[PDB]
C-alpha cells in the first residue's frame, strides 16, 4: 500500500495541530467526529445532519506508549486527546457506508452517526473537501479531506 | 522494569521489519548512477537531431545539371519534476521511547527513504498527465509515444525453450532492423519469467541445463539481463542505456532536513525530497530507442 | 512466553511540479508475536528381586 | 525464519532408594518450543506443501 494511513493527522509540514483534551464515555473509533457535553466529557456527536453551527472536533489516535493506532478503539472512562481542526489543514476522516468519490472537491457533510458522507450542500453544514478518488463500501474506512 | 504480576514473558524490542521484494529498483539502480546532474529550476531541457539529404545524378560525360540540398533540424524536450515526503511523532511519545532506548526515528529515515524511491517507479513505468509544461511530457514507459509498441504472439510463461528464442529475436529486430540503433542492449523481465526461465530445457539431451542459459548462450547481444518487480505476467522491455538511449538528469540529489523546534511542546518532524527526470533517445526521423513488449 | 516485535512500513509521498504544495507526514506502527515453552518428561523402572 | 529456544537441556537423575527394597527408577526430561517468523503484514515464511 502505497498510501499508508497510520496517522489521522496528515495536514502539512510545518503545521501543528490544535488539542482539546477530556474525559470519554464510549468506546468510538479515531477519525469520527464528536461533540463535548456537560461535565468535562467527550463522545459521539449523535446530532443531526442538517445542523449548523457545530465545531470540527475529530479524534486524534491515541499515543503509541499507551496502545493506540488509527483503528484501535479508545478505551472508556479515560483522557481521550482530541483535534480542533483549522481551516486549511488535512485529515484523515472516517466515511460511511455506500458511496464513492469520483472528484478531488466534493462537499463533505456529516453524518449522524459520528461518521462523514458527501452531501448536497445546501442544508447541511460543510465541514472538509475530499483529496484522495476512492471507492468505499465498508463503514469505517479512512479517506483524505481538506478541511476548508 | 518487569511487574510481578506478569514477569513469565520475555520480550526483545530490536525489530525486523519488511524485506523489499526481488529485482525491485534494477534499472532505476542503472540510470540513477549515470545521470547528469543539472540545476534546479531547469524545468525543461533540449537537444537536436539533424537529418539527411542529398540528390544525385549520374551520365557519361558529366556535363549534367548537379543538384543540391540540406539537412533540417528538430528538437527534443524532457522535464523535470520535484518529489517530496515527511514523517513524525508528538512530544509525549518521542520522550518517552527516548527513555528506553528505543530508536523509533532512525526506523523511518531508513523507511521513508525507500518509499520515495519507491513511487518514482510509478512515475518511471506508469507516468503521469499532470506534470506537462509546454509539450514535455513523459506518459511511462509503457505508455509514451517515445517508445516502441511491440505486440507478443506466443506466451513467455508457458512456452517451450525453442519458441523463446524465436520470439527474443523478433523483439530485438525492432531495434536493429526496423529503427537502425547498435550498440550493446540490456534486457528487463518480469518476475514470473524469471522463474519460468529455470525450468528444464527440452532440447539438449545431454545432463540438465536450464533456459536462462540457452538465451545467454544463443543471444550475447544482451549484455545485462536482470529482473525487474514493475513488470508483471507476459511483458518484457529490451532497450538501450546510457546517454544515447534511456536515460535519467538529476534536479536535485536527494537531501534531509529536519525543521526546527520553537517551543517546548513542537512535535518532530522531518523533510525528504528529491527531483529528477527521464527520457528516451528518439532520432529526427522517428526512430526510436526503446521496445516496450506487450 | 517469549514475545518480539515486527514492526511495519509506513510512508506518503506527492508529486509537485512547482515544488510548493503541501507535502505529508507519516509514522511507523508496531505489533508483536509470541512463543511458547513446554516441558517434556520420561521415565523408567524395574523392581528389586529383578 | 523457522526457530527454536531450549528452555532446558536434556537431563536425567536416578530417585534415590530409602529401603533395601526400593525399586531402581530413572526420570529424563526436557524443555523447548517452535515458532516460525512473521512480518506485520501476513508475509509468512514456511510453506507447507499440501
Amino acid at each position: 500500500m502505497a498510501n499508508s494511513k497510520n496517522s489521522i493527522f496528515v495536514g502539512g509540514a510545518g503545521r501543528v495541530k490544535q488539542t482539546i483534551e477530556g474525559l470519554a464515555q464510549s468506546a468510538f473509533k479515531p477519525g469520527q467526529l464528536l461533540a463535548r457535553a456537560a461535565g468535562d466529557a467527550i463522545d459521539v456527536t449523535a446530532k443531526a445532519s442538517t445542523t449548523y453551527g457545530n465545531e470540527f472536533l475529530i479524534c486524534d489516535d491515541q499515543p503509541q506508549t499507551l496502545g493506540g493506532g488509527t483503528d484501535v478503539a479508545v478505551t472508556a472512562g479515560d483522557t481521550v486527546q482530541a483535534i480542533s481542526v483549522l481551516p486549511g489543514q488535512y485529515v484523515l476522516l472516517s466515511f460511511a457506508a455506500t458511496q464513492n468519490v469520483t472528484t478531488k472537491g466534493a462537499a463533505v457533510a456529516s453524518n449522524g452517526d459520528g461518521n462523514f458522507k458527501l452531501g448536497n450542500p445546501a442544508t447541511e453544514q460543510t465541514f472538509a473537501v475530499t483529496e484522495e478518488i476512492i471507492n468505499v463500501t465498508t463503514a469505517g474506512t479512512l479517506v483524505l479531506c481538506r478541511a476548508i | 522494569m518487569q511487574r510481578v504480576d506478569e514477569m513469565y514473558r520475555l520480550v526483545d524490542s530490536t525489530g525486523t521489519g519488511e524485506d523489499r521484494d526481488w529485482g525491485n529498483q534494477t534499472l532505476l539502480g542503472r540510470l540513477l548512477s549515470q545521470a547528469q546532474t543539472v540545476s534546479i529550476g531547469k524545468k525543461v531541457i533540449e537537444s537536436r537531431r539533424y537529418s539527411e539529404a542529398g540528390r544525385i545524378n549520374r551520365s557519361m560525360s558529366g556535363q549534367t545539371d548537379i543538384d543540391m540540398d540540406k539537412t533540417k533540424s528538430s528538437y527534443q524536450k524532457m522535464v523535470i519534476p520535484v518529489f517530496d515526503g515527511a514523517y513524525g511523532r508528538d512530544f509525549r511519545d518521542y520522550e518517552a521511547m527516548r527513555s528506553e532506548m528505543l530508536p523509533a526515528l532512525a526506523e523511518d529515515s531508513e523507511e521513508i527513504e525507500f518509499t520515495l524511491l519507491d513511487d518514482v517507479n510509478d512515475y518511471l513505468w506508469n507516468g503521469d498527465a499532470k506534470l506537462k509544461v509546454d509539450t514535455a511530457v513523459w506518459g511511462g514507459l509503457k505508455a509514451d509515444a517515445s517508445v516502441a509498441a511491440y505486440s507478443l504472439g506466443a506466451d513467455l510463461t508457458t512456452a517451450t525453450e525453442a519458441q523463446v528464442v524465436a520470439e527474443l529475436l523478433a523483439l530485438l529486430d525492432v531495434l536493429r532492423i526496423t529503427n537502425k540503433k547498435s550498440g550493446p542492449f540490456e534486457l528487463y523481465i518480469s518476475p514470473q519469467i524469471m522463474s519460468n526461465w529455470q525450468k528444464l530445457a527440452g532440447a539438449n539431451t545431454n545432463g540438465f541445463m536450464n533456459i536462462m542459459a540457452a538465451v545467454r548462450a544463443l543471444i550475447p547481444e544482451f549484455s545485462v539481463v536482470e529482473a525487474d518487480s514493475a513488470l508483471q505476467g507476459n511483458q518484457v522491455l529490451c532497450s538501450v542505456v546510457g546517454t544515447r538511449g534511456l536515460h535519467a538528469k538529476i534536479g536535485m540529489m536527494m537531501s534531509s532536513y529536519q525543521v526546527p523546534r520553537v517551543m517546548h511542546n513542537d512535535p518532530y518532524q522531518f523533510v525528504k525530497w528529491f527531483a529528477a527526470g527521464f527520457q528516451s533517445n528518439n532520432s529526427f526521423s522517428g526512430l526510436k530507442s526503446t521496445v516496450y513488449g506487450s
